[PDB]
């Protein structure tokens, strides 16, 4: 009820969002950086060949860590809906 | 006996009802479409039932242009109050949308302005957070109290009106931007530095950067930055509400 | 104001019809009382008077500000009342129909207005 | 004092008039002296008129409430 | 007591205001607003054909207001039907349990505000509050509680859209709409975490707590 | 006292005036919502 | 003992008011209509087939699915009541049985358990002890959940097509094109080459 | 056996109530309307032809297409009824036959089989005895499938134009130039040059 | 032969409902608003003038265009109706002829031939004997085609501006600059300096002649 | 003076066209188009809500019509009570300030075009322009004025965007999009100069 | 095998037979056929009117329900 | 080729013809014509009223159908 | 444990037994059984009529309230 | 039922008037029977008893020789009075029912 | 033009209403030469004309709203 509680639940929510999005974004960033440094080393420059492995890497990311995200988000939503009638004002 | 003078009761219960309902249809949270219409009408009716007997009853006939002028006056007062209150949520929405646009969340607006493809999800997040905060600080009760109080300042009876006063509400349009920047000034600045940092990376070996490494990094950085910045809005939320409220009090009179 | 003024003529005529019928019923009630001159009012003159100047009362025992005139007797009577029953019952029936006419006109006008305020 | 109070007062007055007429009618039917058929019949007439007045007031009041609840907000 | 004609007239007239009682004096209001907000949240503004939500809300309200209705029946309707309590006293006796429910859930700030707006004297205890003060205070408290519940409901369904948009943007697919991708995932979430049992139980507790 | 003639006439007016007020407000509210439902 | 004919007429003509409510809450109309709305959303176009066509088609599908229950009701309740062999109340009680069985067969256990908890029910016992006022909301909740389960997996192939087209377009280089615009004709192609309507009706009917 | 006059006019008014449903689910209105909506979406102009204009065009096209069926109903069914030669029941039965034949001509055997198997109908010898309750949903489903086929096929030339302009812009290095702004005028030019409106209406009429 | 007063009133009030249909399918309105719907797209601002402003401007332009037809209908048909020298049936027969001529002059022969063939009509001796059932949809089709022609032609100078601005941006190495936002103010410049609105309305009015 | 019921019918009917009066007769279109173009200028098509822009335009319209409202009150509102003039003649007298305003804000070319569209040859004087010719001409003039004001607003933001892109290119960056960098600078320029109040002052001066 | 159109047809036909029987009975009574009583004629006429009004009310309820079902936003 | 406009015109002409015949008969009866009876005049007027009411109801249903069809979102 | 369906069933029973009692009293009075009075028969019939009008009015109010509640949009 | 309580008094009065009417007509019919006693009921007491019958002998006025105590004039007046009161009770009961009806009609 | 025709129609309807009201007012005063049946017929004709005007207004307003709701 108190504004501290409101800001705490908002912060925890958006940290949950950060945890959900961090693996995919980080994998894409690492793949892009690796392809870019390889291009710099080989002196190859086309703006389209960096887009190819990124999709494959990010799609594999759901294969490997997808169940973890799905279990984390469901637990968050379940706990939020269960604690809903105790943060009422 | 058995009089029950109907015109007196109608004129006593009508104009306060018009003003209360005009505020209801525009005041934030009380004007959201999710409320059924009958609930809003009943709330206005009950508030008028509580308030009207204490006020001096007017005697202008409903079949006169004076009644039209009165109705226009009540509508103007109600919509002015509701809109001046809505300005704060407009400012919060502006700040959120700008943080989200510097996230690169909706890049299609820079190439196709207004092309049916826009999702200010951060703007919605902070808009609903602002609504929750407004509910917590009991702003709506204050709104109702001030709607009642504007009678003593401005009675139902037709009274003369002023000018630059309207400008004030229109000039409040500046606050939405000004205060909006005050909510976005820290985080955007660091994001700016991040983009500057990305520029330094592009000053190295040409191409092979931006649109491939900049977007995920800046997205994650914006996410965690403004997640940490969330505790900051509440003092600014109270500041915005106080600004709107005392501007309303000063200018309505 | 405008609606009040538009419906004022028929409303006042209907009120005057009611008062005239009260007077006629009083005449019918006192038809066998010895020494009772029948009373009646001039409807048109009193109606114009009430429109130009608003309705007023003698007191308020209360009674209207209408002029109670005496009816001319038809034939003499030893007891000394001028209530001739044929005249009383003809005026009663005529006033009845005219009051119903006033009700019809006023109701038609009020519907003729609800029809407009009906969207 | 209030509109609900005035409506309650009107209902109580109408019911009291109707009950008075009914009680006088029952007293006349009982055979008790002093109660005239003229007064019984006139009081029943007045009670019927008062009931009809109350019915009309209720009808309009309900119509006005329905009109207000149709108002757009 | 009133004549039987007057009692029948009053009963028939009072039968009219049933929607008003349901909307302004009952749990129905904060049993709907939440449903409308949730429907706005999932991205399907039609989905449960309204009527369905209205029927579910009616059944929920009937299950929730059961003790209040039972107390009214045992204290007011039963003596009135057995000719022990007059028609003008059954209403007063039955308006008290509803008034108490209306209090158990009505916040204070609202009570203080509407006690000030009526220029009424000090109310040292809750037993001095009339219905003219409790009615709009209860209405405002119910509106605020419903909006709080709906606005904490809204958060996960926007979180999913946020993460979907960020993931789409990592790979450079800037022209892909995020709402179309997020809607199936929002439906999947609301399926997984017992979307309705948890919401139903949370609302019911929100009343009985 | 006041007779049915006056009671009914004032009762009807009041009904007429209330209906007029309701209709005029409905027109004003519809116009306002049409203006605000715009697209800028 | 039997009701008077005037009472029977009053009850019969009053009960027709709950016909839309019966069709929506108690029959298969809700699930079919929700699935149809979700499928339009999934097609990429929000209002391609008018609401009228979908509503009529859902009504026909509901009638075809419920025809066995209607036949059972007619055999048990309507026919012996119309021949003046049973009373109205007993006919209604007898005819509530096949509809109760139909509602139970598609009811989630958790929904029934929760709504029995909220109705203070204690020793329930046989599946033939659940009252109608408890069974109905549980059936509605189960129908909503099942419709959502069907919709979110109906969404899958169109998301696959959208993602594949967007990935191919952006990897090829044309990142300024709107993928949905190019994807919509392919969604229609997939729907017509699979016989999406016929197979969807088959699946919806088989879901019972 | 002939219905009394009051029953006849009750039936007539009740049937007139169901007019939009008959237009949507028994005539060619639905397919034309779906194709028009898909075409409007295909040009990149979501609101260029107002809905009322397209609805009127579809209504007129439907009237022209169904003129032979209406003529058959008039000559075979309505005319004897208007001259009191036949009763209303037999007139309706005779008028059903041309409309069914038309609907059977434009239905798919697979959908008819699906609805027959779903409704547990007994074996039916030939197209002569197929209930309307079976034929109507099958015809609606077939119309939906055919409309989607036509729309998906129509979507092709505009896709060609979009792809060629996007490729031309991309091969010039113009990385941040969106192709929709350049493609829309050329889509309009393509549709104008081929006499698109009359050609598409003629194609829709010829398919019936 | 004249219809009764009740039937005349019924027919008049019934035909009053077809006013939007008559306006769209029989008057100039269809060509105007559609062009506006495209012009706001060419300028790069889908918001543009508000929808109601454009609709009312189209309505006024339509009235100005049909002023001669309306005057001819008023003179030939409605004036004897008001002055009692004609019936309702004969007035309906006579007043449509100028409007039929107006529709025919803007009707492409190919569409008219298509709808004849599709109605299986017999040999029409001359324009004067063309049925309204054949003239209406053909007129609507030709109207749509003409509106699309005008819109595509309108789309030209803004395409010129966009191409020039994009070429200038790319020739300087400023590849990452979206040219739409830069070229929008120059499109507004072009529409202002040349007096785009007045020129366009004059062109439309002259096109109908 | 004609019947009261007919007066009620006409009044409620004329109440329907209130959006038409606000859009076609007042200046509301000009402010709304200026706000839309300004929003398009900053690069954020949803930063202030459409509702807020509409309400701000409404308040600006009310102020800028306040002199015309006062003239209407003097010529129509007051004498309708003293009954020196009333009914349709008083309505026309009250509408006269609206003409004067719309004559002031209308260009001559639009009026000339709409006159030759109505074959009104003997329209010689400039205070007897009929409403049918005055209204659409006024709307077109308002559209032109709003577009001109929008371009004038566009100029500084376009300059800022061009400057940011040029410095990015000169500094060596060839891939960084200049819109992301230039957006906060656009906002800080808009706030620092207090763009909003000067914009409203100029709009009020623009009449 | 239960068809709602079949039941509607059956009810409509039954109403029609009642109306036709009452009409024929009144016809025969007017022609002075012995064995027909006026009271039975009026009673059967009133029963026919009651049946037709019941059909009217059922049709009104069904049409209203169909229009409420058919106007929902899908 | 059956046209709906022709059928509507024919129905309107039939309603107008019945109304005109009833009006003419009533006018002739008022003028003291011998071979016209009051019962026939009243019955013809009632039949014309019934026919015109049927026309009004059919028009209402047709207008409702048209306004429902033209309100689509295509 | 109150039951709205149970209360409606009890009210409908009250009306139906009142009507049946009046009907059986009329039955016995027509059959000629001693002890039944005509004024009592008429009074009981009128009481049953009043009870049925009570039921009809309550039905109207309940149906109107239900329709207005169910016509609302969330 | 509450409806019975409102109409109980008038129904009982009407039934008692009918019974006393039958008794008076029996007295008229048996005027010529030698040894017949004229019987009557006390309306008020029996109305109390039913709301919360016993026959009372009429006091003879003139002594006849055959033992018949029925007097024509007395019972003719009582018969006319009972008819009038029965009509009045019918009027009152009908008015009450009509009021209860117009309360409901709408 | 069109506004002129609407103004003429409204003027005719109001003249109808005024004539009926004046005739009824004169008849109320007892003025000779005015009969009750003529008064009632004129009142009913005025009511019919006013209802026709109301219906025409409703149709025109509905048509205007339908036209102005189009998506350009």
């Amino acid at each position: 009820m108190t504004p501290e509680s409101v800001m705490m639940m908002g912060t925890e929510a958006m940290k949950v969002a950060l945890a959900l999005a961090a693996p995919l974004l980080l994998v894409a960033l690492i793949t892009g950086l690796i392809i870019s440094i390889l291009q710099a080393a080989t002196q190859i420059n086309e703006m389209t060949l960096s887009f190819i492995p990124k999709i494959v890497a990010v799609f594999i990311a759901i294969i490997v860590a997808g169940p973890w995200m799905l279990n984390l988000l469901l637990d968050y939503v379940r706990t939020l809906f269960s604690n809903l009638p105790y943060i009422i004002g | 006996v058995t009089s029950e003078q109907w015109l007196y009761w109608l004129h006593l219960y009508f104009w306060p009802l018009l003003r209360v309902l005009a505020l209801i249809s525009t005041a934030p949270i009380l004007s959201e479409r999710a409320i059924p219409k009958r609930v809003k009408l009943g709330l206005g009716i009950m508030i008028t039932l509580v308030i009207a007997p204490s006020l001096p009853a007017n005697d202008t006939p409903l079949f006169s242009i004076a009644a039209l002028w009165l109705a226009m006056q009540q509508i103007l007062i109600g919509i002015a109050l509701g809109f001046t209150m809505q300005f704060a949520f407009a400012a919060v929405r502006t700040a959120g949308e700008f943080i989200g646009l510097q996230m690169g969340l909706s890049f299609a607006t820079f190439v196709d302005p207004g092309s049916h493809l826009n999702m200010p999800v951060l703007a919605r997040i902070m808009d609903m957070l602002a609504m929750l905060l407004f509910l917590t600080f009991n702003g709506h009760l204050w709104l109702i109290s001030l709607l009642v109080d504007t009678f003593h300042t401005l009675p139902i009876g037709s009274n003369p009106v002023n000018s630059n006063a309207f400008m004030a509400l229109a000039r409040a349009g500046g606050l939405i931007f000004l205060n909006g920047l005050m909510l976005a000034l820290p985080v955007i600045t660091l994001l700016l530095t991040l983009n500057l940092a990305l520029g330094l990376l592009n000053r190295m070996a040409p191409q092979l950067s931006i649109f491939v490494i900049g977007f995920p990094l800046t997205l994650t950085v914006g996410i965690m930055l403004m997640a940490a910045l969330m505790p900051l809005i509440a003092p600014f939320c109270e500041h915005l509400f106080s600004e709107i409220f005392n501007l309303l009090a000063d200018i309505v009179s | 104001d405008r609606l009040d003024a538009a419906l004022r003529f028929q409303q006042e005529a209907l009120n005057l019809r009611a008062q005239r019928q009260e007077i006629l019923a009083a005449n019918i009630a006192n038809a066998d009382t010895p020494g009772y001159q029948a009373r009646d009012i001039d409807f048109a003159s009193e109606l114009k008077k009430v429109m130009v100047r608003g309705r007023e009362e003698t007191g308020g025992v209360s009674s209207p500000a209408v002029d109670l005139l005496y009816r001319v007797p038809d034939q003499p009577s030893l007891d000394g009342n001028t209530v001739d029953m044929d005249r009383e019952r003809t005026q009663f029936a005529d006033n009845s129909l005219k009051y119903q006419m006033g009700l019809t006109v006023l109701g038609s006008q009020l519907k003729g207005m609800m029809n407009v305020l009906q969207g | 004092v209030s509109f609900a109070g005035q409506l309650h007062a009107a209902l109580d007055r109408i019911s009291d008039r109707q009950a008075a007429a009914r009680v006088q009618a029952e007293k006349f039917t009982l055979g008790e002296p002093g109660i005239a058929l003229n007064d019984v019949m006139a009081d029943m007439q007045k009670a019927s008129v008062s009931m009809q007045m109350g019915i009309q007031v209720r009808n309009k009041l309900v119509a006005a409430y329905q009109e207000v609840m149709s108002m757009q907000v | 007591s009133w004549s039987l004609s007057v009692q029948t007239l009053v009963f028939i007239t009072s039968l009219t205001f049933l929607p008003a009682i349901l909307l302004m004096m009952t749990s129905f209001t904060r049993i709907i607003i939440v449903f409308g907000l949730l429907r706005n949240a999932l991205g399907t503004p039609s989905a449960p054909p309204n009527q369905v939500l209205l029927g579910l809300a009616l059944f929920l309200t009937f299950f929730i207001m059961s003790p209040v209705i039972d107390k009214i029946y045992v204290d007011a309707y039963q003596p009135f039907s057995e000719q022990k309590i007059s028609m003008q006293e059954a209403l007063d006796k039955g308006a008290q349990p509803l008034r108490a429910f209306m209090l158990r859930q009505t916040r204070e700030a609202d009570l203080a505000l509407f006690a000030r707006l009526a220029n009424s004297g000090p109310l040292q205890g809750p037993e001095a509050v009339p219905m003219r003060i409790l009615l709009p205070a209860y209405v405002t408290s119910e509106l605020k509680t419903a909006f709080q519940i709906g606005f904490t409901i809204f958060i996960p369904f926007l979180i999913i859209d946020l993460v979907i948009a960020s993931v789409l943007m990592a790979l450079g697919m800037m022209m892909v709409p995020p709402a179309t991708i997020a809607l199936p995932f929002k439906l999947m979430l609301f399926v997984l975490v017992d979307g309705w049992q948890l919401l139903m139980g949370s609302l019911a507790q929100s009343f009985y707590s």
